[PDB]
This record gives structure tokens, C-alpha cells and sequence, in this order.
């Protein structure tokens, strides 16, 4: 998964 | 597609959603991840020395509208992925809307995870208070000031891979074929530069698993990440087990689960049973919800692929309705 700041 | 309409591509099992953006003159097409959790527009470039051979790279020499800038930038996302490079100015075409003189950030270096992903870069849709370089106007800021949109909004539809994938962003409007019933207006707290909302409560069946909590609408985050206590409460309701890495192992069979329902500004929004499972690997399923050490939730794709959202930067506020499916 990604976790964009 | 209509004016300001950007068809999206669903990568893998609802991992992320990217759209094509044209940058430069005559211009090249780039696949950018649309991220409401950040506010920098960066792209892989021919100045990059550790970029992916598969990424499309912006080449200043091939754009007659490229304008050099002496500033540098560096970014680090929630998961530690990063990139850095130099600033530049060029034109950006978003769904037929030509933004003139947009500040773009060319990568010189990027994390291996970016080098191996499907993205050529990211398009930040958060507020301008969190751009990494002070004074940078975001694409939404420029669409408004150049008069490219008449209402300071964008409608977001994220599809489900189980139903064919896809998604669609509409800059300056929304599409009612994508949702059912009436939109519910929810006030936004942009004090930290994000699309922050308050969830009144969360229930599973008759059980109140959580009381009010704050969260941020982040299209750039795959899962629904909850503060530790709330995540544990939810996990207990589904018999999920903690993998000790921020993720849970859940039964692959969701036919018996009740939906995770959020009460927001007086209406019900849910994470459907099917969305409780993120991925299945050699018969083990990873849940669609995880935990993090923050006091606020990161309301990612698990939730957004079930609910249409109209983002209004002007108020600011959001309008949400269950997806039509």
C-alpha cells in the first residue's frame, strides 16, 4: 500500500 | 471526455489511481498519482539518476515553454518514500484545461518504490499551506486564478477493481451518475493543509466501535488507517489479527461481515464488506483497515472507493454520497 505528506 | 474530465486507471487491487496529464510544448503525457494528501506536482525527469527505465521522463530540452528556476525541492511522504530535484515552470494540460506557467518539480533522485511503481510522478491536491517550497501556487490555485474552473471544486469517483476498476476526476464540476441519493455537506478543517473532517462515530452492527475522531481525506493512501485504540476496537469486531506491522490479517470470506459504518454530519457512509479485504496472498487476506501512531485517521482509498466526494477548496467543504453501484 501507499501513504501519500 | 468532457472539459476538465480526467479518466483514471486503478492500479492493482485498488492500490492507487492515476490519470494522464500533458506537460510542455508540444508536450508529453505523464501518469500522475492524484493525491489529496500532498501539494507538490513532481515528475521524473532526464536529470534523474536513479529513476525507473519504465517511467516517462520530462525533458526540458524538448519543451519550448520550459523556464529554468534556481530553487531546489525535497519531499518525504507518510511512508518515508521521498524524491528531490529542482523547480521549473511549464504548461500543464489537465483534462483539456491548459494551466499556463505552473511550477513543476523535476526529480533528480527518487526512492526505489517510485522507480518501480506505475507513476511518473504525483499531482498534489491538498492546500497550498503544505507545498514544500514557499510561494508555490498549486494546480487548483492556478485553475481558479486563470479562470479555468468557475466553481472551486473537483468531483472524485474511484472505482473498484472487482467491478472493472477505473475512476474519474472532474475539475470544476461533478457527475451525479456516480452516486445515489443526496450529497451531504461536511465542513473541512484545512488548518494543517489537509482535507480534515470529523467522523461522529463508527459502528459495526449494533456495536459502537468508535466515538468521534478526526481524519483526513487522502486519495494517495491505499487503506483506512486508524489511531491505535480505534483500530483495535474495529479489529475485535471482525476477529482480525494484528500482523504487528500496522496491518491485520482478516478472514478472506467477507460474506458474513457487516459493513463498517461512519456517521458523518448526520448521514451514514460505509466501507462495504468486500472492501474489508485489501489483498489476498497465497490464501491469507490483509484487511482494508490498518493502524498508525497518529491521533487522527487517514481516510484512504478503502473508504473513498465506496463514497463519491466533491472537494470544494473555496469554502472549504466536501459533499459526499454513497457510490452508485
Amino acid at each position: 500500500p501507499f501513504h501519500x505528506v | 471526455a468532457g472539459v476538465g474530465t480526467v479518466p483514471m486507471t486503478d492500479y492493482g487491487n485498488d492500490i492507487e489511481y492515476y490519470g494522464q496529464v500533458t506537460i510542455g510544448t508540444p508536450g508529453k503525457k505523464f501518469n500522475l498519482d492524484f493525491d489529496t494528501g500532498s501539494s507538490d506536482l513532481w515528475i521524473a525527469s532526464t536529470l534523474c539518476t536513479n529513476c525507473g527505465s519504465g517511467q516517462t521522463k520530462y525533458d526540458p530540452n524538448q519543451s519550448s515553454t520550459y523556464q529554468a528556476d534556481g530553487r531546489t525541492w525535497s519531499i518525504s511522504y507518510g511512508d518515508g518514500s521521498s524524491a528531490s530535484g529542482i523547480l521549473a515552470k511549464d504548461n500543464v494540460n489537465l483534462g483539456g484545461l491548459l494551466i499556463k506557467g505552473q511550477t513543476i518539480e523535476l526529480a533528480k533522485r527518487e526512492a526505489a518504490s517510485f522507480a518501480s511503481g506505475p507513476n511518473d510522478g504525483l499531482l498534489g491536491l491538498g492546500f497550498d499551506t503544505i507545498t514544500t517550497v514557499r510561494g508555490v501556487k498549486t494546480p487548483m490555485d492556478n485553475l481558479i486564478s486563470q479562470g479555468l474552473i468557475s466553481r472551486p471544486i473537483f468531483g472524485v469517483y474511484l472505482g473498484k477493481a472487482k467491478n472493472g476498476g477505473g475512476g474519474e476526476y472532474i475539475f470544476g464540476g461533478y457527475d451525479s451518475t456516480k452516486f445515489k441519493g443526496s450529497l451531504t455537506t461536511v465542513p473541512i478543517d484545512n488548518s494543517r493543509g489537509w482535507w480534515g473532517i470529523t467522523v461522529d462515530r463508527a459502528t459495526v452492527g449494533t456495536s459502537t466501535v468508535a466515538s468521534s475522531f478526526d481524519g483526513i481525506l487522502d486519495t494517495g493512501t491505499t487503506l483506512l488507517i486508524l489511531p491505535n485504540n480505534i483500530a483495535a476496537s474495529v479489529a475485535r469486531a471482525y476477529g482480525a489479527s494484528d500482523n504487528g506491522d500496522g496491518t491485520y490479517t482478516i478472514s478472506c470470506d467477507t460474506s458474513a461481515f457487516k459493513p463498517l459504518v461512519f456517521s458523518i454530519n448526520g448521514a451514514s457512509f460505509q466501507v462495504s464488506p468486500d472492501s474489508l479485504v485489501f489483498e489476498e496472498f497465497q490464501g491469507q487476506c490483509i484487511a482494508g483497515f490498518g493502524y498508525g501512531n497518529w491521533g487522527f485517521a487517514i481516510i484512504g482509498d478503502t473508504f473513498l472507493k465506496n463514497n463519491y466526494v466533491v472537494f470544494n477548496q473555496g469554502v472549504p467543504e466536501v459533499q459526499i454520497a454513497p457510490v452508485a453501484e
